[PDB]
């Protein structure tokens, strides 16, 4: 196994899910938590950007606290026979104590300080 | 409803992908891409 975590906990932690009729847009919210005694700027990326909102698109989170980010997935016309294709992706690094840029820190942040975590979407009717 | 003074930054971008990562935009306002279809098509 090669795969590990970012410094920040996520909630839901595996996948994002999306509950509803695709009818109209799903809002699904993600909790960002720091564990660290450090100051973190976030990221997030998705595999479609038509059809997957991010409201804040990114940020920067304080020691111990918690960041919840809105996903607003768009209405399309699903099918029983068809699997799910579509992607999350959140990319983290650590930003200093000092600065007024968060574009500044993922500048001098370096391939291999860049931490990342990835999440499929699932999808699911109401069945009422 | 939702936007930002300054926002969707990222272009010119060309890598081989397992589903190709997209820089998750606040709201999405111009869909797919611009074209030169126009009142219809051909008629020229």
């Amino acid at each position: 196994g090669s795969d590990h975590e970012q410094i920040l906990v996520l909630d839901p932690p595996t996948d994002l899910k999306f509950k509803g009729p695709f009818t109209d847009v799903v809002t699904t919210n993600l909790k960002l938590r720091n564990p660290s005694d450090r100051k973190v700027c976030f990221k997030v990326k998705t595999t479609a950007p038509r059809r997957y909102c991010v409201r804040p698109n990114s940020g920067i989170i304080d020691p111990g606290s918690t960041v919840t980010v809105s996903v607003m997935l768009q209405p399309f016309d699903y099918d029983p026979n068809e699997k799910s294709k579509h992607k999350f992706m959140v990319q983290t690094i650590f930003a200093p104590p000092n600065t007024s840029d968060m574009e500044a820190v993922w500048k001098e942040a370096k391939p291999d300080e860049l931490m990342d975590s990835k999440l499929r979407c699932v999808f699911e009717m109401p069945n009422e | 409803p939702l936007g930002s003074d300054h926002w969707g930054k990222g272009d010119m971008s060309d890598e081989d992908d397992e589903n190709e990562f997209f820089d998750a935009p606040e709201i999405i306002t111009m869909p797919e891409n611009l074209g030169h279809k126009r009142t219809g098509s051909h008629h020229h």
